[PDB]
């Protein structure tokens, strides 16, 4: 199923990775700003900074708007933990001007101390389901998001959420595992990629260095092959 | 137009109040929030109700109002 890594690309990539002006502006839209510094986080085995993920979670979402594909709203990264730490009142609010329910999937990117992970609200599958590459379980996260839903429902559509029939859980040795030290934020993104395309998951490790380079062009040009 | 007040809340639970005229770029404030209350700038990110605030941006341009709050977070990295 693989898009090729054409010469035209490799040359623009290797260029933006070379030690240059770290604050160079590079790419806009999404009210996000992507610099050579931000880009640098996709090189070798670097830890992916928030800015990249948010950007990817916008394209993941922007794509989920085209026909034959589950519509998606994605929250920024800081959402989850600002909820976990501060509670609901704090993020009321971030969803003024979105009916969270009028969508098929919710994308929740999570930052756990020194670690990336993903949680997915599938309104149509009726199960909040959490994804860690290193295989660590976070049932709490699910229980929290569910609370969000309950609360949000009261605050937006002035009625209690129908909790009936919903599943909450976390994935284990059933999917692809981390297999190194830094490809978490990577897994997280490409995890979501298959989810958003209703496609199964399929990739494992070696697909990562490829996905890494591939992501860069995907980012600069906004476009996800 | 007339000036308005803006709360900037750190994830350490620290609100820092500010007065500004509503048509002014937020650069004035952002850098003042770092200078005063010592902090980086190329290590943090500002958001008004999740909307990413850019330096270019101005209160009126973000539909901000009196006593509205801006969240600011540490940049966050993960493996």
């Amino acid at each position: 199923e693989f898009p090729e890594i054409t010469e035209e690309m490799e040359k623009e990539i290797k260029n933006v990775f070379r030690n240059g002006n770290q604050d160079e502006v590079l790419s806009e839209a999404f009210r996000l700003t992507i610099t050579r510094k931000d880009i640098q986080t996709l090189n070798h085995l670097n830890w992916l900074n928030d800015e990249i993920i948010n950007f990817y979670m916008n394209m993941l979402m922007e794509r989920s708007k085209e026909k034959g594909l589950p519509s998606v709203h994605a929250f920024n990264t800081f959402f989850f933990t600002k909820l976990k730490t501060a509670g609901y009142q704090a993020v009321k609010r971030w969803t003024k001007k979105v009916d969270v329910f009028s969508v098929d999937i919710l994308l929740v990117p999570i930052h756990l101390g020194v670690h990336w992970c993903l949680a997915v609200v599938d309104f149509r599958k009726k199960n909040i389901t959490y994804y860690d590459s290193m295989g660590g379980i976070n049932n709490e996260a699910c229980r929290i998001l569910l609370q969000y839903l309950k609360q949000e429902s009261i605050d937006k559509k002035r009625k209690e959420f129908d909790t009936n029939g919903w599943q909450l859980f976390s994935k284990k040795s059933q999917i692809p595992q981390q297999m190194n030290g830094s490809d978490c934020g990577m897994f997280a993104c490409k995890y979501a990629d298959c989810i958003t395309k209703d496609r199964p998951i399929n990739f494992t490790q070696q697909h990562m260095p490829y996905f890494r380079k591939r992501m860069v062009w995907e980012i600069l040009h906004r476009k996800l092959l | 137009n007339d000036h308005i007040n803006l709360k900037v809340a750190g994830q350490d639970g620290s609100v820092v109040q500010f007065k500004i005229k509503r048509h002014t770029p937020l650069s004035k404030l952002m850098k003042a929030y770092c200078e005063r209350q010592g902090l980086s700038m190329r290590q943090i990110r500002f958001r008004f109700d999740g909307q990413p605030i850019n330096e270019t941006d101005t209160p009126a341009q973000l539909e901000m109002e009196d006593e509205d709050t801006i969240d600011v977070f540490q940049q966050q990295t993960g493996g």
